[PDB]
């Protein structure tokens, strides 16, 4: 039986260049395209290119001009380089074996586990922090937008007020900074009457931001 | 370019889960069906429309024709939870893959999201930048659809929106944001976040 695995270094930087190897364990490097596919939410599962071990590439078009594929025979491994990443180049990536024939009928069998790779900023950067203003409740909040890395707490009156408070996962956006949201319900009898502050600490940056929300 | 999957499919231990992979003319062409599990290798499931390999259980079957490549589960077992891929060959990009489908086997009651959307703050606006901020939270299966509506017609661009993420309570919450630019949240009457669970779409709306 043939098995692939990936190696990979887990936290890369934008612009930077992304390198990963597959070490095959079983057989030999013959027989088989070498492949490098990766998966992301945006991405979806996409093919990036295979390699024959006579050093023979084929490329996706989208990739083609940031990538390079790799084979060393002696070492059994292959390895993919993919230059100039951005967020958008987060994903799980993956090497499999294409079995050699027809494309038509072509398929890939036998994967690595995965190894996943996050391209995100180069510096440390402080959140801005903006308010969110509002049966017989209403929402209010508080965005935390741009900064690196994670994490982010987010108490609202200092963490006196705990019932309602929801503070949602970050999203890391095209630029490799997050943002997230702390809401919190409240009863709308509060309003004009009762003060609402978020609390947001990161870090990392050595910030804190208070906010103050309030109806427009 | 991409073959149409659903985004997911939902059964209850034991019903049939019918994954469906649309494209021109794809049932003159062979389709193949990942299973890909987080944290493990994908798995062909089914390859040549309909051959099964040695390891894949029997319930996993496939047809091909016409437009449509259909991968069929039949007594959808928990193990069998996963995201599913369609795959086939392509003349331009060598190959092509389905948009995938989230298949989860609920453990437990379904429950409907709760969505609640910020227009964007004056402090923000003076900062020039624009953010319109959707909140989706309390929903099961941890599977769902965000499109973003500048008036009535489809928004494109700016568009950021999370993986859905398993609360304490163990159902899903997620979020989607618009960005904008000021004169854009200004120039139109109205900015909606339709938000598509299982079959259900509930849309939020808000204005200048
Ligand atoms: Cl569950």
């Amino acid at each position: 039986q043939v098995q692939l695995q990936e190696s990979g270094p887990g936290l890369v930087k934008s612009s930077e260049t992304l390198s990963l190897t597959c070490t095959v364990s079983g057989g030999s490097m013959g027989g088989y395209y070498w492949s490098w596919l990766r998966q992301s939410p945006v991405k979806g599962l996409e093919w990036i290119g295979y390699i024959f071990h006579t050093g023979h590439t084929n490329y996706n078009p989208s990739l083609e001009s940031r990538v390079t594929v790799s084979v060393d025979t002696s070492e059994n491994q292959f390895s993919l380089r993919l230059r100039s990443v951005t967020a958008a180049d987060t994903a799980v990536y993956y090497c499999a074996s294409l079995p050699r024939g027809q494309l038509v009928n072509a398929f890939f069998d036998n994967w690595g586990q995965g190894t996943l790779v996050t391209v995100a900023s180069a510096s440390t950067k402080g959140p801005s922090v903006f308010p969110l203003a509002p049966g017989g409740t209403a929402a209010l909040g508080c965005l935390v937008k741009d900064y690196f890395p994670e994490p982010v707490t987010v108490s609202w009156n200092s963490g006196a007020l705990t019932s309602g408070v929801h503070t949602f996962p970050a999203v890391l956006q095209s630029s490799g900074l997050y943002s997230l949201s702390s809401v919190v319900t409240v009863p709308s009898s509060s309003l004009g009457t009762q003060t609402y502050i978020c609390n947001v600490n990161h870090k990392p940056s050595n910030t804190k931001v208070d906010k103050r929300v309030e109806p427009k | 370019y991409e073959l149409t999957q659903p985004p997911s499919v939902s059964v209850s231990p034991g019903q049939t889960a019918s994954i469906t992979c649309s494209g021109d003319k794809l049932g003159d062409k062979n389709a193949c069906w990942y299973q890909v599990k987080p944290g493990q290798s994908p798995v062909v499931v089914i390859y040549q429309d309909s051959k099964r390999p040695s390891g894949i259980p029997e319930r996993f079957s496939g047809s091909n024709s016409g437009n449509t490549a259909t991968l069929t589960i039949s007594g959808t077992q928990a193990m069998d939870e996963a995201d599913y891929y369609c795959q086939a060959w392509d003349s331009f990009s060598t190959f092509v893959f389905g948009t995938g489908t989230k298949v989860t086997v609920l453990g437990q009651p379904k429950a409907a999201p709760s969505v609640t959307l910020f227009p964007p703050s004056s402090e923000e606006l003076q900062a020039n930048k624009a953010t319109l901020v959707c909140l989706i939270s309390d929903f099961y299966p941890g599977a769902v659809t965000v499109a973003w509506k500048a008036d009535s017609s489809p928004v494109k661009a700016g568009v950021e929106t999370t993986t859905p993420s398993k609360q304490s309570n163990n159902k899903y919450a997620a979020s989607s944001y618009l960005s904008l630019t000021p004169e854009q949240w200004k120039s139109h009457r109205s900015y909606s976040c339709q938000v598509t669970h299982e079959g259900s779409t509930v849309e939020k709306t808000v204005a200048p």
